[PDB]
């Protein structure tokens, strides 16, 4: 059976675990529990052929910076994630995640993933962002960042509503298998 | 086309013990590395 190693990285609180668990199990986790490291597997049928999708759920916590790269050898595709309602997580795509990934895997494809799309129009979120001199990241801004890091695809999704969710993983798969 | 995923499996669940400052449930391959 074909197999794909997909590794997921990004800041704390961005939604990496909810994204993986919502796609694989169709449930949105009820509790916010930061990850040390987890590995999930799921089967997917791709053009009639079964494919084994291996998912490497990494720690956004800086304190686990030395554990994180142990996931990287032989990776087939990276999802670098940031929250569409955290400018700081987005700035860290450039500042931290792209450089770290690319240092360990100089030619592995990267998909840029904007998470929490359900919150970009949440008036309270917008207001509290505005209070801190911030605004949600827009599609064009996301796409510009993706182009700058040489990503194969920029995708937006919500783990909570599953809008755009399957597409993230479908594209990740097509990025590796064609 | 690409189907919905099926047959989820949680293969590895790693934690950290603050008393010993040691990881717990490490992938068997990482035990010589960390
Ligand atoms: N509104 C909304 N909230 C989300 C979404 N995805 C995750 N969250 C919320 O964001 C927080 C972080 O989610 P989590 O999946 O744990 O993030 P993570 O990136 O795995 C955190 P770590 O890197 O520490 O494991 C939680 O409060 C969770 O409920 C989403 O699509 N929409
Ligand atoms: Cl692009
Ligand atoms: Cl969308
Ligand atoms: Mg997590």
């Amino acid at each position: 059976m074909q197999a794909i190693k997909c590794v997921v990285v990004g800041d704390g609180a961005v939604g990496k675990t909810c994204l993986l668990i919502s796609y694989t199990t169709n449930a949105f986790p009820g509790e916010y529990i930061p990850t040390v490291f987890d590995n999930y597997s799921a089967n997917v049928m791709v053009d009639g052929k079964p494919v084994n999708l291996g998912l490497w759920d990494t720690a956004g916590q800086e304190d686990y910076d030395r554990l994180r790269p142990l996931s990287y050898p032989q990776t087939d595709v990276f999802l670098i994630c940031f929250s569409l309602v955290s400018p700081a997580s987005f700035e860290n795509v450039r500042a931290k995640w792209y450089p770290e990934v690319r240092h360990h895997c100089p030619h592995t494809p990267i998909l840029l993933v904007g998470t929490k799309l359900d919150l970009r129009d949440d008036k309270d979120t917008i207001e509290r962002l505005r209070d801190k001199k911030l605004a949600p990241i827009t599609y064009p801004q996301g796409l510009a960042m993706a182009r700058e890091i040489g990503s194969v695809k920029y995708l937006e999704c919500s783990a909570l509503t599953q809008r755009g969710l399957k597409t993230v993983f479908d594209e990740a798969i097509r990025a590796v298998l064609g | 086309e690409i189907s919905a995923p099926s047959n989820f499996e949680h293969r590895v669940h790693t934690g950290f013990d603050q008393h010993e400052q040691k990881f717990t449930g490490l992938p068997r391959q990482w035990q010589s590395l960390i």
